[PDB]
Formats: structure tokens, sequence, C-alpha cells
RNA sequence: UCAAAGUUUAAG
RNA sequence: AAUUCCGAUAACGAACGAGACUCUGGCAUGCUAACUAGUUACGCGACCCCCGAGCGGUCGGCGUCCCCCAACUUCUUAGAGGGACAAGUGGCGUUCAGCCACCCGAGAUUGAGCAAUAACAGGUCUGUGAUGCCCUUAGAUGUCCGGGGCUGCACGCGCGCUACACUGACUGGCUCAGCGUGUGCCUACCCUACGCCGGCAGGCGCGGGUAACCCGUUGAACCCCAUUCGUGAUGGGGAUCGGGGAUUGCAAUUAUUCCCCAUGAACGAGGAAUUCCCAGUAAGUGCGGGUCAUAAGCUUGCGUUGAUUAAGUCCCUGCCCUUUGUAC
């Protein structure tokens, strides 16, 4: 069983837990202080969010390769309340995406590809698709 | 038919309420007893059907 | 759980213990949902708690962080007064102190007889918005 | 599932319509009661095409209302399902039957058509069409449920359930059933 | 007319009322608990989660906006 | 007495603004009976009205 | 020789192509089974044909579907049309016509949408208003 | 099978 | 739908308009087509690591590495054809013109473009090296440079945006578009992938792109799924205002824009009034194009989600014909 056979929501939860248990990611200094994108009124309520979005980046990379930082900002984009003016798009934070991608690089989940942009690697394909199998074998539900 | 149903007398032919009315022009025209006519059709003093 | 305060008195303000802590603090002039959350993370508090819970030590600990942000790594940006003319400091002004700092700046512009102070003095819009159509008070 | 079609969970059969008039224009079953109350459904094409649209779909559509909820069907599909769940727990019996009953005692019987009458407006009573009775019922009770659910802690679904229950029961307690008897009373007052 | 003031606490009498009464209802939602009592809403949700964990009330559905709970599952 | 009545012939659309269909009705219980009446809403040949009154019979309006 | 059939469904701008093949009846959209896709409230939709006709009719025909264009709902209505249409086209060609006819009848009495595609498509805006038919507000006084 | 509805630059 | 027809007949036979027409929308497993579409399913020739299922075979899944001496056009682009006519069946209609229904299937109706006569003393001389006359013409009403102003606020009106929340807000997560546009220019500069530095706006490197080639499977929003919050002017709302930081520019103070922290107003659905709209429409929802160094609360396009109610009538407001009255 691959990762596409699993309900992607409960996948990223399991991948995040995996990345915590490993405990060799490289969460930078800011995490606590940072906003996460110019969209946001607030920072994340889940205090160990870095692990979660790292997981989310990895799974995105499995599904679609060649994803640069700009591509990672575009995917983590949304609405921007101008408040009294109407809403627009805004690309997500670059640096956090870049730190996530550099963290995965150190893990050896991923590798910077030819023709630019990240792709995940075999050793990364391991973990992603291993935990998919774990989720599939959780229970018939 | 409701009255025929609840009549005492068998069959019974009903009555009729007769009135000769007298409209003056104003009141005739307003109540559409008489419309106007074109200058040539004014002269057709046959009644309508 | 926790049957203690419920209502709080901190830095001249009456914080609703009834409220949840990150949003309870913000009652104070000078701290917004950003800064309160930051302050709570540096305190290392389970912020799911209500403000009516919490030990008196914990609330004092929070106050000390809030007052002196840069000693517990609350960075430069998260500071409502950066590079503030009266000394070249960078810090976060709170409570009546904030309102006093504001009044000093308006008073400074007034004393200078700058444009922006004059409009402030005249009770007009300062940030060059059109005044033909709006703010009829 | 292959022989008989459930509504996710609920049954189509054993849903008896009382009033021979609401019948025909309530499509809880011809035989045709589908899985979902969402549908592609171009039922606005011709005049009476509307009548053969299912009543649970029609209820969903009516729910999808008051600016901010315009077009948000799935939003309201979920609402409907939750209201049906809540009806099942609270009342028992099929929530589709409860809904049908509500519809039957919530549509008017006669209304007062605004005729001119010289100049100043005084109406005459007239006797409403079954489709029109079904339409009104639907929107009345949907609206009553909506109006209930604004500024207090109560989900739309829950309100929607409470309205349908108090319509099915001749409660004089739902918005819709009370509104209907007020129209009827006005009608009688100029019949 | 409306001015509704709620509780946010483990304040004894209400907690006993939750343990006795709430498991006998048919509809058990945070909203319905809040209208029965004078309990906040978040407090109501937590209380209903505790009763789930204890095994005194039954899960119907656990959806984003609305959760639904039932009587014990009697016999 | 709430009498039901099946429509035999939808006659023509009256009402000031155009609204009340003038409808000819068979009286359901005893089909010898046949009145006319006005109706708010969309009507068609072969449906059933619920008449609360059963003795009024409208004409022009 | 293999039994291949590539049939499309449409809805506004959603070209869902379902591709039937002599297999064991998996039925997966893009790269995943019918229990995600993930508007999810509209799961019974993309299930409908299978639920109507049963697993017995599908049984020996594996169907890989690919979708693009449209939005979430339109895509579901496309795939639902397509997989049913594909099944009918398989039965036409590599089974027998009386069997097809029976399937077609069973689908249509449920809904004509399953085979016939809606012509309805987004109407063009004209100047003097924010949309097609609505106009900008008139001032008068 | 009839409620109320008056007036219109000197400035071409 | 139509001065559209049929039919009547001191008229006859014509012209315009309407219709036809042009573009568009939707049907074609039919035909012609492809490395600037897909590839399409094969072949899996594979790479590839346990990638997974699985003892191992065989399968599931993509990323792609793929050319060409694989196979084609289902999806794609766009050609020229076809395709619906009121043609069929039943009524209704002078058994004409036609109307209604139903079959087959798009059911005459997808939506635009074009658009007569005669007008108006409508607007436009501030679009023109279209232009009469009048004015002015070196201390210029010419022209250029500096500065200011068109943005000034007791107030009144018009089109707009944002809201007043929990059918919600926030924080995560998941996941689908379509018209377009783009440098190497008519006077100085575009779209921008990828890599680092920066919380953020942004900065610095290298690349691709006169474009179905690169941006770009344009990974849009709403939506969907888990968050907390709990009817409190509340975490709804985001005005006003203080401090800082970016870019555009020759120059931004009267805040050019953008980012950040802080501040946190009225507003709890709007009186009399009155606008717009009938099908993928209204409404929500974003994204293009225009202007544009800097750049949309406007506009003009685009899709995405998708209702209620009508299928009628002359009551109001108007319009078209006929008769009529008229001191206009």
């Amino acid at each position: 069983v691959t990762v596409k056979d699993v309900n992607q929501q409960e996948f990223v939860r399991a991948l995040a837990a995996f990345l915590k248990k490993s405990g060799k990611l490289k969460v930078p200094e800011w995490v606590d202080t940072v906003k996460l994108a110019k969209h946001k009124e607030l920072a994340p309520y889940d205090e160990n969010w870095f692990y979660t979005r790292a997981a989310s980046t990895a799974r995105h990379l499995y599904l679609r390769g060649g994803a640069g930082v700009g591509s990672m900002t575009k995917i983590y984009g949304g609405r921007q309340r101008n408040g009294v003016m109407p809403s627009h798009f805004s690309r997500g934070s670059k640096s956090v995406a870049r730190r996530v991608l550099q963290a995965l690089e150190g893990l050896k989940m991923v590798e910077k590809d030819q023709d630019g942009g990240r792709k995940l690697t075999p050793q990364g394909q391991r973990d992603l698709d291993r935990i998919a199998g774990q989720v599939a074998a959780a229970k018939k539900k | 038919r409701d009255i025929s149903e609840a009549s005492v007398f068998d069959a019974y032919v009903l009555p009729k309420l007769y009135v000769k009315l007298h409209y003056c022009v104003s009141c005739a025209i307003h109540s559409k007893v008489v419309r106007n006519r074109s200058r040539e059709a004014r002269k057709d003093r046959t009644p309508p059907p | 759980p926790e049957k203690f305060q419920h209502i709080l008195r901190v830095l001249n303000t009456n914080i609703d213990g009834r409220r949840k802590i990150a949003f309870a603090i913000t009652a104070i002039k000078g701290v917004g949902r950003r800064y309160a959350h930051v302050v709570l993370r540096k305190a290392d508090i389970d912020l799911t708690k209500r403000a009516g819970e919490l030990t008196e030590d914990e609330v004092e600990r929070v106050i000390t962080i809030m007052q002196n942000p840069r000693q517990y790594k609350i960075p430069d940006w998260f500071l409502n007064r950066q590079k503030d003319v009266k000394d070249g400091k960078y810090s976060q002004v709170l409570a009546n102190g904030l309102d006093n700092k504001l009044r000093e700046d308006l008073e400074r512009l007034k004393k200078i007889r700058a444009h922006r102070g004059l409009r402030h003095f005249w009770g007009l819009r300062v940030r060059g918005q059109h005044t033909k159509t709006t703010g009829r008070r | 599932t292959p022989d008989i079609k459930l509504f996710g969970k609920w049954s189509t059969d054993d849903v008896q319509i009382n009033d021979i008039s609401l019948q025909d224009y309530i499509a809880v079953k011809e035989k045709y009661a589908k899985y979902l109350p969402h549908s592609a459904g171009r039922y606005a094409a011709k005049r009476f095409r509307k009548a053969q649209c299912p009543i649970v779909e029609r209820l969903t559509n009516s729910m999808m209302m008051h600016g901010r909820n315009n077009g948000k069907k799935l939003m309201t599909v979920r609402i409907v399902k939750h209201a049906f769940e809540i009806i099942h727990l609270l009342t028992g019996e099929n929530p589709l039957q409860v809904l049908v009953n509500a519809i039957i005692n919530s549509g008017p019987r006669e209304d007062s058509t605004r005729i001119g009458r010289a100049g100043t407006v005084r109406r005459q009573a007239v006797d409403v069409s079954p489709l029109r009775r079904v339409n009104q019922a639907i929107w009345l009770l949907c609206t009553g449920a909506r109006e209930a659910a604004f500024r207090n802690i109560k989900t739309i679904a829950e309100c929607l359930a409470d309205e349908l229950i108090n319509a099915a029961k001749g409660s004089s307690n739902s918005y819709a059933i009370k509104k209907k008897d007020e129209l009827e009373r006005v009608a009688k007052s100029n019949r | 007319r409306d001015k509704l003031n709620n509780l946010v606490l483990f304040d004894k009498a209400t907690y006993d009322k939750l343990c006795k009464e709430v498991p006998n209802y048919k509809l058990i939602t945070p909203a319905v608990v809040s209208e029965r009592l004078k309990i906040r809403g978040s407090l109501a949700r937590a209380a209903l989660q505790e009763l789930l964990s204890k095994g005194l009330i039954k899960l119907v559905s656990k959806h984003r906006a609305q959760v639904i709970y039932t009587r014990n599952t009697k016999g | 007495p709430i009498k039901l009545a099946r429509v035999t012939k939808v006659i023509g659309k009256t009402g000031s603004q155009g609204q009340c269909t003038q409808v000819r009705v068979e009286f359901m219980d005893d089909t010898s009976h046949s009145t006319i009446r006005n109706v708010k809403g969309p009507v068609r040949e072969g449906d059933v009205l619920t008449l609360l009154e059963s003795e009024r019979e409208a004409r022009r309006l | 020789p293999l039994q291949s059939v590539q049939v499309f469904g449409r809805k506004k701008t959603a070209t869902a192509v379902a591709h039937c093949k002599r297999g064991n009846g998996l039925i997966k959209v893009n790269g995943r089974p019918l229990e995600m896709i993930e508007p999810r409230t509209l799961q019974y939709k993309l299930l409908e044909p299978v639920l109507l006709l049963g697993k017995e009719r599908f049984a020996g025909v594996d169907i890989r579907v690919r979708v693009k264009g449209g939005g979430h709902v339109a895509q579901i209505y496309a795939i639902r049309q397509s997989i049913s249409k594909a099944l009918v086209a398989y039965y036409q060609k590599y089974v027998d016509e009386a069997s097809k006819k029976e399937i077609k009848d069973i689908l249509i009495q449920y809904d004509r949408t399953l085979l016939v595609a809606d012509p309805r498509r987004c109407e063009s805006k004209k100047f003097g208003g924010p949309g097609a038919r609505a106009r900008y507000q008139k001032s008068y006084r």
C-alpha cells in the first residue's frame, strides 16, 4: 500500500509524530515567536507546528516533485483580509518553507534535484510509505 | 341546481326578474353599456348580437 | 479545576480571570494577541488554562517578561516602541505609561509646530485621508 | 443498497403522506428517493418540473440562504443530515416522515390575495395551491429555524430539528406553524 | 431582555448535576447542555468529553461545528 | 367542514396583479357538485385543493 | 488482445476520463480509491453507479480515472458520469448489447445525468453590470 | 358596479 | 417575439427595419491532425530504492529517464463537414398561419454583435495637424522650469467596499479553475522558475521566456476536514492613531504603496424611500485585463459554488397599435 491509499489528514498527524520521535529535524530558534505568513492574525495554536508542516511538505514532495521554496509558499497560500478593503491572495512565508526544506535535507528525506527545486529521496520514500502502511493497518474504519 | 334539488314542488319552472333600466349617457358610457364608435360606425343603429 | 482568583489586578488594570490567558492579558493597553501569545510562550505556561487559574507566582513571572521583553528573547520587532527618539532604546510600553508616551509625542510635534501636530491639534485626520466626505462629528 | 435506496442511513419506504394534496407534490417517494439531497438537478427549467425535485433536496436548497450562505450547499447538506440525526434521537421514527408531517401542518390552506379594491388596500381570501402550500411550508420552517439560531449557543442543525419537530407536532411553538395559523386567521377575517 | 452570564468552573453542584442528569437525556450537545445549565460552552464541550471517556454517554457524530451525544445505551 | 376538491379545468388567471388562477373544481366526495374558485399559487388540471369554506364561489375580481 | 475503453464525463469544465480495463474492479480516481476524493459529503455520488449496479457488474473491470479542470463538485459529477459511461461502453463492445441496455435503464431511472452531460455552462458578463444579467444600481435622483 | 391628485422662466 | 405570417381588399408591385446574417455556447469513440497537446493505454526497455503489499513471485502507486526505428487520437488544440427543421406522434386551431403537449434527442428560445425612418438646437471645440468666427499673441491665454493646488471640511446627495458574527472567527490540514498577460518597445524598461540572506515587506545570486516551449499540472479563493472561542460590542468589526522597518521614484512631508508591533471607534441587520434580477442566472467566491515607475474600495473579462420564486398581469411605471375627444 502506497500513501495515496491513505486519508491524507490522518497521514500528516502520523508523520509529524514520526518526526518528533526521531528528534533530529532542526527546528530553528524562532518557532515560538514567528507569524507563519503575512496572512495570519496569529501564530499556530499547536506549539510544535514545525514538525507538522515539515511532514506536510514531505508528503507534498512525494505527490508532486520539483517543488522549490516559491512553490512551497504558493501551496501554503490563502486569504489576506485587508480588513476594510477586499481580500486577496498572499504567498506563505518563504523562510519557514526554506528552513523546513533544509531540515528535511539534513534528515535525508529529500535532495535538491537537477533543473531546480526539491524532490524527496528513496530513504524519504521509506518513511512516508512506511507510515502509510501503519495507518492502513490501524483498523478497518 | 341547488334550489331544484331542495324544492318541494316537482320539476318547477323557476321565475324571472324583469327590469326596464334607464341609463343616462354618462352612466351608460362609464358602465360600458355603450362604447364609442368611429365616425362611420356611429351610424349602425342595429343592436349587437 | 483551580478555585482561587477569578478576576485579576495587574499593572493598574483589571484582567478578567474569567477569560482565557493569552486573550485575558490583552485587556492591558499595549499588549495585543500577538505579544500576549509570545509572552506566554516565553513564560512556558499551559495556555489552555483560564486566567482565573494560574499561581500568583506565574502571573508575576508573566508580568516580568512583559515588562522586560528583550531579556527573555522576545525579539526587536515585537515592541510597540522601536528607536523612540527620547533615548535610542527599543522597548514595549504598557498601561498608562503607553498613553503618557503618546501624549509626549503629540506634545512634541505641537511644540515643534509641524504639520502633523497642527492637524492633531485641530482635531482633523492626520494620515492624509479625504475629509470632504467622512468623519462628520 | 441495490434493491432499496437508503438516504445514507434512513428509509424511503414506510413514509406515509396523510393529506391527498401535499401528496404528488411531496417527492419523499414516488419510488424515486436518492442517496443525497445534493443533485445536479435542473428543476428550474420548466414550470412544474420543481414538483418532482425531492423534498429533502428542496429543504436543503431553502436552507442555503441569507447572503453569506448563498451557494454554500454542502454546508447545508451537512446541516440537514445533523438535523435528521437529531430528529431520530429526540423523536424516534423516520426523520423523513417527521419532515413530511411538518410540511403537511405548516403550509397554509387559504391566503389573502392583495386585490386593488378602489385604492386603499383591502384584500379578499383565496385558497392556495398544493405546490404553493408545499413551497411556503418549506421556506417558513427553514426561516423559522434560521431566525432561532443567530445569537445564542445553538447549532443550525439543532434548531432545524426543533422546528421540524414542533411543526410535525401541532405545537403552536415553531415559527412556521404559528405563522401559518396567523395567515389563516387573516384569511378568515376577509373571507 | 437577554443578558446571559455563564460559568467556567468545576463548581461542585453543577458537576454533580452533570454526573446524575445529563446521561439520561436523548440529545446531549454542548449547546443543549449550556441552555440546561449556565455553563460556558467550552466548559460544556470538555464536560461532554469527560463523560465520553468515562463511558456514561454515547457518541453519535463528531463533526467540526457540531458534536452529538446520546443516553448511556440502556437495556 | 374541510372539503377537498379536485380541479377539472383551470379557467383563466385573474387577480389585479395577475396571481389568482380562476379554477373550476369537482367536489371530490360527490362528483355531481362543481364550483369555481380563485387560487394563489401555480395550479394544474388534476390536483387537489383544500377548501375550508365550501359555499362561497368567487367570480370576477 | 486487451479490452480497453476510455470514456469521458463532463460538468462545466471538468473533463474526467474514466478508463476501463479487464481487471479485478479497483476503481480509483487519479491515484486513489473512491473512499477519498475528499469533498466526502459527495461520496455517495461517486459511489452511486457502483451502488446501483452492484459489485457483480463491475467485478471483472478495473477502472483508472483521471480528472482535470472544474472545481471540486464539478469534478465529482464528472467522474460519476464517466465511470458509469465507461462501464456502459465496455458492455457495449466486449460483452453484449442486451446487458448494456439493462445497465443503461437501471442508471437512467435513477438519474439521466449519469450518461447525458449537462450543456449548462457559465454565462458571459456584459458591461453595465457586475454579472451577466444583474445590472449596476441606478441613481435616478 | 366611480376615494385624493393643485401648479409649471421674465430670462428668447 | 416581430408591419411575423395567413387571410381580407382601390389597390398593384417594391425598399429599409425584424427575420436571415456574423461571432459564441453546448453534440459528435465520425474525418483531418500533431515533440510548442496528450502522450494514450501499451511495452514497462526501465531507473529506483524496500517505494510498499507480500516468505518470495505477482500486483498497487506515482516521480519520472526516455528517445524514436513503440500505437494512436478517448482527453487536447482547431480545421471543414455534419447536426434541429417545428421534422415526427397526439390534441387544439377556418383542420391555413399557427399554439399546446410528448417521443427521439440540444425542442422553435444559449448568449452577444450588427441594427431603419425622422429627430434632440443631448454630450463632446479638454481625442485629433477635423474646424468657422471671436479672443489672445513677447510684461503672452505660446512654451519650459520651481513650488503649491486639483486631496483643503460647519454640512447635503450618488455609485462602492467592509461589517454587524458561531450557517461563524481563528490555527492547522486537505484540495479543485478559466479568460488572459509577459522583456529585448515610439524612447527605457517586462513576466519570472530555482538557490541562498531576511520574522516580514524585501535583498543578493544565477537560469527560462517575443511564448500550446519558460513562468505553469497557472497547486486561486469560497468550499471541504480537524482548531480553539462561546452569545459578552466577544477572539465579531477593523475605523482612527503612536513607533519602527521595506520597496517605487529625481522627490513621498498633507501619512505613494507594502510589512511589522501597538491602538481598538461606530456598527447587535438599518425609518420614509428605492435598485437589480428568472438558469449555470441571483448571490457568494476568488483570479486575469485596463490604467500602471509606484497601483485598485473602480472597471472590463474569466471561471468556481450555486438557491428561492415566476412562467403571469396590466394595478403602478412606461411603451406599441386601433377608435375616440381635444380651445394643446
